[PDB]
């Protein structure tokens, strides 16, 4: 049934999931591109696949990860998803005042399965 | 006064309705700026409402706001109270779980006598063009443009309005 909202953070490692976007861009997922420590534009499969629902305002580019973060804080939602390692402390100590759930995995069998639910 | 309010606020009713029930940019300056600016009842001219759209170039684009004014009776002495409706907007100078809104000629110092409420709400409008994020009343989104985080700023924005329509 209920599937939780979800704020994911994604850097590379994220983006190369084995994920089928479509069938959670309905959902209330935010994905917050960190355009600081990707190597550029974020892959078009994915952006395609919020596209094709008219969810494409769920993805959103950040130049910087204070801008990052505080769009984390401002919209509350349920989950945090990222992998820390991406970007070597990464989650500023403030985080768990708006946010209910913080997953900072480098497991893939992990990240896969919060998303999924 | 509560006469004096009363007469000033029923001249303004004349010039608003006249304003804004024309197409021509000359009589109507605020064609497309404000939509619509009524009393909310008709019996009680202390209490009104607006519709604003967006300013081009922003992040509030094609997307309309209302927005609610008291006028105290004491107006035009004191500036009306406007506010922004809970959870409508997401701005530097908007507390978006109130819509309270800080905004500077509303303020004693500031505010004449000769302004009125459509001077407030272009007011309103023109702070959504120009942002004052360096004493905010949204303090994660004054932190975003106070960072420059340009893409971020706008993506929120958009990300807020779109999902508000849902």
């Amino acid at each position: 049934k209920a599937r939780k909202s979800k704020c994911i953070i994604m850097s590379k490692s994220i983006q190369g999931l084995p994920i089928k976007w479509e069938e959670y861009a309905a959902d209330e997922v935010v994905l917050l591109v960190p355009t600081s420590h990707t190597d550029g534009s974020m892959k078009q499969a994915i952006g395609d696949a919020f596209r094709k629902t008219k969810n494409e305002h769920k993805i959103i580019y950040c130049d910087s990860m204070d801008g990052l973060w505080s769009c984390v804080r401002r919209l509350g939602k349920f989950q945090c998803i990222l992998n820390s390692r991406d970007f070597t402390a990464v989650v500023p100590e403030d985080i768990g005042r708006f946010v209910k759930f913080v997953v900072d995995s480098d497991v893939e069998d992990v990240l896969i399965d919060t998303l999924c639910n | 006064m509560a006469d004096t309010c009363m007469s000033r606020i029923v001249k303004e009713y004349k010039v608003i309705l006249k304003t804004l029930a024309s197409d021509d940019p000359i009589a109507n300056p605020y064609r497309g700026i404000i939509e619509s600016l009524n009393p909310i009842d008709e019996t009680d001219l202390s209490k009104w409402e607006a519709i604003i759209s967006g300013p081009s170039d922003t992040p509030y684009e094609n997307h309309q706001f209302r927005i609610l004014i008291e006028v105290p009776s004491s107006y035009p002495m004191n500036p009306p109270k406007i506010s922004f409706m809970q959870n409508n907007i997401l701005h530097c100078n908007v507390k978006s779980a109130t819509g309270e809104i800080c905004l500077n000629i509303l303020k004693p110092e500031e505010w004449t006598p000769v302004w009125d409420l459509l001077h407030c709400v272009h007011a309103v409008w023109r702070l959504l063009r120009e942002p004052v994020c360096d004493s905010p009343l949204d303090v994660d989104i004054g932190n975003i443009i106070r960072c420059g985080d340009m893409s971020a700023y706008q993506g929120i924005v958009k990300y807020f309005l779109a999902e508000r329509e849902r």
